């Protein structure tokens, strides 16, 4: 019964035009195997697009837009059809004019369109949707705010390329309020949108900080739902890729104790992101490395370095290694790391199959040795305590083998460690290793 | 301070 419907939708009688649009909208709503393909191939999209113009009944506009939305929320190719019919600008102008039911349809449509790819995202923005979308967050209608937030986050999503910052940054003031919503889905989507916005240059991080977002985000790290934790954690982590002052705002908002909580999350990936986040704080200045230690984060970090999944261990190793940087100007830090038992896990990690981490791990071990060496030379002792700890943990053997690694920098640092801190007993090797090695 | 994440991802639709 479809070629009939296609003709009833062409009738100049406004009465039949509606009846037809309504029948389309209904089959297009079937839960199981919607007939989106068949309806598209009957050529009726452009006809439905016309039914959304200003010069049309409020009741017809609704049904046409609802039908099209059902199409645009299908496959990437069925969304493409709706976009190629120039439906976006009419969806957009319906956000101003239309009633609330109509607004909710168009906002959902534009969300599905904006979420298909970075091109469609830019396209929605170029068609000046930002202005009307923001205007929706007055409605005090929970389901509409929920939807508008979902769409909003899709306009911010994507790093390569980033969206036009001068446009998407206009949403910061609204989001700043949205992360106070009591509707979980809203809250979640608002946090995603912030995680995307904060994921960029120092100018973007600063925008996030200047609307006072970071205070609230830190509070949200202890929300009961991991659906909130995740994006919130991520936004906070992105802020701390920034400079020392930026990082300091998040520490000042209470992020270290919240990170403590997350280092014992049931989800492995929350723990991984938490480690990453802490590692970017121990990459910070000496006060901040001390703040990390004062928040009792080292002990769980060390525990994860020994028993966590590999991806989590690498991130934890960064956190502990970055922290030993500050050990050359504050030797208390290294002493505390050592005493917390981080030597054996760092050593055991040298055999991981990742040269990026082996390097970081050797840098951490060198810093521990340099502090152990300056410790014994400062008080006329004849032994490097830290060197003996590394030796007794089978770390000497492991560092020794790193000289048989293909990366020249790894070999060179390992060679240096064996010569400097293990002098009489373990030879360093020079370059007859012309049959190279690694992978 | 030091390191971007491996991928922005942590996107709502793709993550875990």
């Amino acid at each position: 019964e479809l070629p009939q419907m296609t003709q009833q939708l062409n009738s100049d009688d406004m009465q039949e035009q509606l009846s037809a649009t309504v029948k389309f909208r209904q089959i297009l709503s079937r839960e199981h195997r919607p007939p989106i393909d068949v309806v598209i191939q009957a050529g009726v999209v452009p006809r439905l697009v016309e039914f959304m113009r200003e010069n049309q009944p409020e009741m017809l506009q609704l049904e046409a837009a609802w039908a099209l939305t059902n199409i645009a929320s299908g496959t990437s190719a069925q969304t493409k059809v709706v976009v190629d019919a120039d439906a976006v600008p009419l969806f957009i102008q319906l956000l101003y004019t239309g009633s609330v039911e109509v607004k909710e349809q168009a906002i959902w449509a534009l969300g599905n369109v904006a979420g298909d790819s970075t091109d469609y995202r830019d396209y929605v923005l170029q068609c000046n949707a930002m202005e009307p979308i923001l205007g929706l967050f007055n409605s005090n209608k929970p389901s509409l705010i929920r939807t508008a937030t979902w769409t909003l986050s899709n306009l911010c999503r994507g790093k390569k390329p980033q969206p036009d910052w001068s446009v998407v940054s206009q949403a910061l003031p609204t989001l700043a309020k949205l992360i106070y919503s009591m509707d979980t889905e809203t809250l979640v989507d608002a946090c995603w949108a912030i995680s995307y916005l904060s994921d960029g240059p120092q100018e973007a991080i600063q925008a996030v900080i200047d609307v006072r977002i970071p205070k609230r985000l830190v509070e949200l790290l202890s929300h009961e739902s991991t659906l909130v934790q995740t994006p919130a954690l991520r936004a906070v982590g992105n802020i701390v890729t920034g400079n020392d002052l930026q990082t300091q705002v998040v520490i000042n908002a209470g992020v270290l104790p919240a990170l403590r909580l997350l280092l014992s999350s049931p989800k492995e990936n929350i723990k991984k992101e938490a480690c990453w986040t802490i590692s970017n704080i121990t990459a910070g200045n000496t006060e901040q490395i001390q703040a990390v230690i004062d928040a009792n984060l080292i002990p769980p970090l060390v525990k994860l370095l020994e028993v966590a999944e590999d991806k989590t261990k690498k991130e934890a190793c960064w956190a502990i290694s970055n922290a030993s940087s500050g050990g050359l100007q504050r030797p208390d830090i290294i002493r505390y790391l050592v005493s917390q038992g981080c030597i054996k896990p760092l050593c055991d990690l040298l055999e991981i199959a990742d040269n990026r981490i082996i390097e970081v791990t050797l840098d951490a071990l060198e810093n521990i040795l340099k502090m152990g060496e300056a410790d014994k030379e400062a008080r006329g002792l004849n032994i490097n305590e830290n060197a003996d700890f590394i030796e007794k943990a089978g770390g000497m053997e492991k560092i020794f083998n790193c000289q048989q690694n293909e990366n020249d920098k790894i070999y060179e640092k390992a060679y240096k460690i064996i010569e400097t801190y293990f002098g009489e007993e373990e030879d360093a090797v020079d370059e007859t290793m012309a049959p190279q090695n690694a992978g | 301070m030091n390191r971007r994440k491996i991928a922005m991802p942590k996107r709502r639709m793709a993550f875990k």
